[PDB]
RNA sequence: UUGUUAGGACCUAAACUCAAUAACGAAAGUAAUUCUAGUCAUUUAUAAUACACGACAGCUAAGACCCAAACUGGGAUUAGAUACCCCACUAUGCUUAGCCAUAAACCUAAAUAAUUAAUUAACAAAACUAUUUGCCAGAGAACUACUAGCCAUAGCUUAAAACUCAAAGGAC
């Protein structure tokens, strides 16, 4: 059985290593009006907003690029003794991805 | 960039005189200071004036600004418009931004903690 | 015992530290062109650091520098010079709206 | 009757007293099951403090020695035109496939960084994968 | 290909002309705007006075006087006089912050005189002279 | 005054847009702080008074730009709520 | 009721039905005026229907998650479902 | 008198922006430019009856004087207004020597070496160990009386008792 130290080295996010400007597929699980729910194989989604182009395409299961930015944005303001977190990752949606 | 607050309170660490002295702790509290309300400007001023100008000349006979006057009840009549669509509409939308309730409201829901959880 | 376990290193990763616009280089009373790039066209006045975007260090040489040269007969102090007002623009200021 | 102090000691610990004390004289149905199963640690009270003037976590940065290959990769080439999928467990990206052979030249003895990021670069180009040394 | 507010240096040559006169020959309009009197003083360029106001010798007294309306009036004025002496356009060097300070050029405007430049002129020491003492209430 | 005239704090009008000129004028009076000099410039404050205020204003732009950050932080997360009903 | 815990076991019980029909219609995929001169029932009337006190917060939440069903594409199941909550106005 | 002066003289006084910076100095204090002189190694803490300093105000002699300004005079306000507001003007703030040695001289937190768990009287700027010196022992009487020292003479440091009370005080 494969260890958990193994099973780490050698995940997709071990080797992705820093996720800024890094290029990742999503899909779509939830829509709500124009806000498209991303999940890119993070901890936690994106969200985005649908593209003028194409928008009756993005429907869910939909899978798209995206150009990740953070995990989780997270931030200690003033005053905090911990960061705070919105539960959410930053990504730009760049399209569709070609089936091919 | 946000000033730097490193070496300016009177601290323990601190070798050196205070820089900062502030009259409460700099913590964020969760909530935004209601804005103080704004007023508009006079409206019709000019036209207003140009009318009054006539008169001057004529002992106060409406008969010599008949057209001024027709200028002042116009430009009147558009801004009386105006105020009325702009309340109805433009004060309801608040698309812009988010008010003073809203914005507090929403930092509440990721409050800053000063205290450990 | 585990050949996976991870290695101490310092971060591969580690991003490059942002350097000023006149990182390593020669801040000089007699440049008056290189001076000029961080006063006020209308003033004369100084930016601060806030603007200029310099470090604490190269803030502080060229403040040095403007005032050597404006009490050396080398530069105004009321205005900047008509000529220097077409140079690159290194500063976050817009006094048009 | 009861111990309502989530302070001092532990359900288990508070429950053992309030019997021992007289007060509750029928077994709870979960209290056997701990007292033979019990946790790891045992679940008492600790008020969170801060770290003071020198103490520091105990957290290790997990860095293998591919990154030090990987970072030289995305300095140079910036990450591979080709999505990442991390939904595939068994996905191999471009710049995974890079550090693989960028090894194998190294088991062979080559020991010049710069030799085994030319030669590693040319086997990728034989293999066809499309690298940009994209500086911008 | 666009205008440009820095005004025209002098010493070089400009094809910005204002009835066939350049930009150092167009008289200067003096407005000393405090927060008491308005004055107006209107000068050639070669500094010679051509016409003179102030919400005083208009006829304004005491709180009247640093009013609003009454740098207007001042303004119109001195147009009056300057236009009478031959004067078209007027360089606006604006000293003081005071309540009069757009007024009185406000009051040029509307006197049929054409401002071409604003300029600022307002005092202010580089370290000088000890104001007066804060005025408590 | 032993400068060049005009060069300084001018501003030229464009196409008869006084009040234009007036309020570019002012407002750069007012961004490069000549506005604020002026005005304390009046009576004399005091080397204690004038470190109270600066230590209170710095304060101030210390908490206000550090709000208006959270306020930006969270900016997104103010959008149409996916779980209603939940 | 596995939401006696709760407090409102009948008001929790019944918007986790409508929150499962909307998720159905979502994933899954007309006029939405099949009933008019009807009203929304009233927080007296829904309270006797959960045989149940509810609040005024209570009843702006169902309202909306029953709109919600309605701008949804509608199977007759859940035409006949909100129909028990749409009360005949008698203009 | 006033406004303008790309006219002349003066070099009195004070140092905008930079400074959203946080450096230097034992503290007091110190930020217009240039040059000269210049801070530096005692293991560390610990000192008076000695030595050297010490904001502001004030004193002595001679100068300076743009502006500011106790006092004083005039105007106003008020029932009165020895004030708050307006005007004028002096001691004084400046320089050269000497004196005085006081501040909420407080960052109200002595200095040094640690420690961050075995740890909330309240509030403030988290708790806490060791070392050495100084200081405190209910409030008022009392920054007083007397004594001695001092360039200080309506002064500074040093600093009681009688007598009175059953509280005063700190935080909430
Ligand atoms: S960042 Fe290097 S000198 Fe400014
Ligand atoms: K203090
Ligand atoms: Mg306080
Ligand atoms: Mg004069
Ligand atoms: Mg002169
Ligand atoms: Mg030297
Ligand atoms: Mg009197
Ligand atoms: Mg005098
Ligand atoms: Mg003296
Ligand atoms: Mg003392
Ligand atoms: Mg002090
Ligand atoms: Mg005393
Ligand atoms: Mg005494
Ligand atoms: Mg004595």
């Amino acid at each position: 059985v494969e260890s958990f130290a193994s099973m780490l080295r050698h995940s997709p996010l071990t080797q992705l290593g820093p996720a800024k400007d890094k290029l990742v597929i999503g899909r779509i699980f939830h829509i709500v009006e124009d806000d498209l729910y991303i999940d890119f194989g993070g901890k936690f989604h994106c969200v985005c907003k649908r593209p003028d182009v194409d928008g009756e395409k993005y429907q869910r299961g939909t899978r798209v690029r995206l150009r990740l930015l953070d995990l989780e944005l997270t931030s200690r303001f003033l005053g905090g003794t911990t960061d705070t977190t919105i539960l959410e990752a930053d990504a730009v949606l760049l399209g569709l991805q070609e089936i091919r | 960039a946000t000033p730097s607050l490193r070496g300016r309170l009177a601290r323990f660490a601190n070798p050196g005189k205070p820089i900062l002295k502030p009259n409460k702790p700099l913590i964020l509290a969760n909530r935004v200071g209601n804005r103080r309300r704004e007023k508009g400007e006079a409206t019709c001023i000019t036209e207003m004036s140009m009318m009054m100008a006539c008169w001057k000349q004529n002992e106060f006979r409406d008969e010599a600004c008949r057209k001024e006057i027709q200028d002042f009840f116009d430009c009147s009549s558009r801004a009386q418009e105006a105020r009325k669509m702009r309340s109805i509409q433009e004060s309801l939308g608040q698309s812009e931004s988010l008010s003073p309730h809203k914005m507090t409201k929403l930092l509440q829901r990721f409050p800053n903690k000063s205290h450990l959880i | 015992s585990n050949e996976d376990l991870p290695v101490p290193m310092e971060n591969p990763y580690k991003e490059p530290l942002k350097k000023c616009v006149l990182c390593e280089k020669r801040v000089d009373y007699k440049n008056v062109q290189l001076l000029s790039q961080f006063i006020s066209p209308f003033t004369g006045c100084i930016y601060g650091r806030h603007i200029t975007g310099l470090c604490g260090k190269k803030q502080r040489e060229i403040t040095k520098a403007i005032k050597r040269a404006q009490k050396m007969g080398f530069m105004p102090v009321t205005y900047k010079d008509p000529a220097y007002l077409k140079d690159p623009r290194v500063c976050n200021i817009r006094y048009r709206e | 009757a009861g111990s309502r102090l989530e302070t001092v000691g532990s359900v288990f610990s508070r429950t053992r007293d309030l019997m021992r004390a007289g007060v509750l004289k029928e077994k709870p149905l979960w209290y056997d099951i701990y007292k033979a199963f019990p946790p790891l640690r045992e679940p008492v009270f600790r008020r969170p403090r801060l770290r003071y003037g020198k103490a520091k976590a105990d957290i290790q940065d997990i860095f293998y020695q591919e990154d030090q290959i990987r970072a030289k990769f995305f300095a140079t080439y910036g990450s591979g035109q080709k999505a990442f999928d991390l939904f595939n467990p068994n996905f191999k990206s471009t710049c995974q496939r890079f550090v693989e052979k960028y090894t194998e030249l190294q088991n062979l003895g080559e020991t010049d960084e710069e030799k085994l990021f030319v030669e590693t670069g040319k086997a990728l180009l034989a293999e066809g994968i499309i690298l940009r040394r994209v500086r911008e | 290909s666009r205008f440009s507010l820095y005004p025209p240096v002098p010493g070089q040559e400009s094809s910005l002309q204002w009835a066939g006169m350049k930009f150092e020959d167009v008289p200067i309009a003096h407005i000393k705007a405090t927060y008491n009197n308005t004055q107006i003083q209107v000068v050639s360029a070669t500094n010679a006075s051509l016409a003179r106001a102030s919400c005083g010798t208009e006829g304004f007294r005491n709180a009247k006087k640093g009013t609003g309306i009454a740098a207007q009036t001042a303004g119109i004025a001195a147009a009056a006089k300057a236009t009478g002496k031959g004067v078209t356009h007027i360089r606006v060097v604006v000293k003081g912050m005071g309540p009069g300070r757009w007024s009185a050029i406000k009051g040029l405007t509307m006197g049929g005189l054409e401002v071409i430049s604003i300029t600022d002129n307002t005092p202010v020491p580089h370290x000088g002279c000890r104001p007066r003492k804060a005025r408590r209430l | 005054a032993k400068h060049l005239k005009f060069i300084a704090r001018t501003v030229m009008v464009q196409e008869g847009n006084v009040e234009g000129a007036y309020r570019t004028l002012n407002r750069i009076l007012t961004t490069d702080g000549l506005t604020e000099v002026i005005s304390r410039r009046r009576y004399y404050e005091k080397p204690c008074r004038r470190r109270q205020r600066e230590s209170y204003e710095t304060c101030r732009r210390i908490y206000n730009m550090e709000m208006a950050r959270k306020i930006n932080f969270l900016m997104r997360k103010n959008r149409a709520d996916p779980w209603l009903g939940c | 009721h596995f939401l006696f815990y709760t407090g409102k076991q009948s008001y929790y019980s019944l918007m986790h039905d409508v929150y499962g029909k909307v998720m159905q219609l979502e994933k899954h995929r007309a006029e939405s005026r099949d009933l008019i001169g009807s009203r929304w029932l009233i927080k007296e009337e829904l309270e006797e229907m959960l045989v149940e006190k509810l609040s005024d917060e209570d009843y702006a939440q169902f309202i909306r998650l029953l709109e919600k069903l309605l701008t949804l594409p509608c199977g007759p199941a859940e035409e006949e479902f909100v129909q028990r909550f749409r009360r005949s106005v008698t203009i």
